[PDB]
């Protein structure tokens, strides 16, 4: 009788550890993609910063340039 | 003359996501406080 | 007497499973907290910099434009 | 004349936090290892 | 005259990681598939 | 018999549960670390580009103030 009661007290405890896996999986997978989402976007924010910083050094110098070419 | 209107743009298309994962902290947790009722008491 | 041995082993199981548990559901917790706060940390940079970006680009044409009229 | 300076400002506000569950990661290894002491031996 | 050319420069150095955990989340699903492979049938 | 059964496989489930904290805890601690990279990333970023507005606005004021000098 307590073999029944030892087996499936077992059972019932190795659902709910699988059913607790499967959402540890999930929750990681869900903040996998959404840190790897985030990295993606800050590394193409440094790259068009890198881009829009060159185009205002580059009227800057311009704008420099034709100020001596005034003075 | 007539310098031309030299717009730098903006920053389109970069936006960050956000994590839901409160269903499943929300499972773990209530399958942390479920496996109470499964202790064996012979 | 091995009855006693596995049902006191199996809850001592459980119960390191259940503290096991609570912490990835609290590690889950605070790295969800804290993945979307730098999102939103991202978020409102990229925006402010868009703010910013906006107000150079504003006086680099007033300086363009004035400096025509001074050419 | 006497153009007004025009400070474009700092990006005042904007600071990412950081993940400190090295705790919890220490808890589960702990329990990984402490599962050992559960096995059943008959 | 002759103003110097005034070069901000670049964000060098700046770079976001990946994670790769993958392996992880696939040994989490495989043993939560194969503890079915567990259950006690007297 | 019966004994042996439930005794073979609790020792199989806990081996399992085993390999699966293991991997979870190395889950969270990579995630951990690219998170705490990816955080260091963006504040060096907003340090990085406090300076280079601070750098930009200073020519700006250079500029305005020589061309009020000119005019």
């Amino acid at each position: 009788e307590n073999q029944k009661l030892i087996a499936n007290q077992f059972n019932s405890a190795i659902g709910k550890i699988q059913d607790s896996l499967s959402s540890t999986a999930s929750a990681l997978g869900k903040l996998q993609d959404v840190v790897n989402q985030n990295a993606q976007a800050l590394n193409t924010l440094v790259k068009q910063l890198s881009s829009k910083f060159g185009a205002i050094s580059s009227v800057l110098n311009d704008i420099l340039s034709r100020l001596d070419k005034v003075e | 003359h007539t310098s031309p209107d030299v717009d730098l743009g903006d920053i389109s298309g970069i936006n960050a996501s956000v994590v839901n994962i409160q269903k499943e902290i929300d499972r773990l947790n209530e399958v942390a406080k479920n496996l109470n009722e499964s202790l064996i008491d012979l």
